[PDB]
């Protein structure tokens, strides 16, 4: 479970949409190579409650 | 039966990335009212460009 | 003196001539980099020249 919520005053559950994106990017990437760093990526999305 | 089955798959979910590694292809061609399903590994050896 | 692709990829071109016997040529859209950070470079990428 990964709960996410953006509330303008922390007491006001707002509507909208949100996407939690998570990606095995690297252990000790240098990024002078210029290739894309993400190893894995498992994107989940959901409209706000 | 019309024309043929076709398919159109996207390379994004496959993450066509540099350290996203080679692919292999193998098709489960199931047969109706016989059940003796065939599998075939054709085109499988991907092409590391 | 830059140029661009014709319909068929192709290109035709004269080049001025008052020099010594040896001449060695090349053409790019990208530019030359001999810029690896570390001799392993499992990270790697290439464009044909
Ligand atoms: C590089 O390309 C140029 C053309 O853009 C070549 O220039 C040509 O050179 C010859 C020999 O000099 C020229 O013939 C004569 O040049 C003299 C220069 O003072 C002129 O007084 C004469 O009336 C006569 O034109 C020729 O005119 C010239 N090209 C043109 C525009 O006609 C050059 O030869 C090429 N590189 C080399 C040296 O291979
Ligand atoms: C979205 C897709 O499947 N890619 C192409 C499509 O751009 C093209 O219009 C179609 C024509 O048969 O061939 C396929």
């Amino acid at each position: 479970n990964v709960s996410v919520c953006g509330l303008y005053t922390y007491g006001k559950p707002v509507p909208g949409h949100v996407t939690v994106s998570i990606c095995r990017k690297y252990s000790d990437a240098s990024d002078c190579h210029g290739e894309d760093s993400q190893a894995f990526c498992e994107k989940f999305s959901g409209q706000l409650n | 039966s019309h024309g043929c089955f076709y398919q159109q798959v996207k390379t994004k979910v496959f993450q066509l990335k540099r350290k996203e590694y080679e692919m292999k292809l193998h098709t489960e061609a199931q047969i109706q009212e016989e059940g003796t399903v065939v599998e075939l590994t054709g085109r499988q050896s991907s092409e590391i460009t | 003196s830059n140029a661009t692709t014709d319909e068929h990829g192709l290109v035709q071109f004269s080049i001025n001539t008052t020099n010594v016997m040896g001449t060695s040529l090349t053409v790019r859209v990208n530019y030359k980099d001999r810029s690896p950070c570390y001799g392993y470079q499992w990270v790697s990428e290439e464009h044909e020249e």
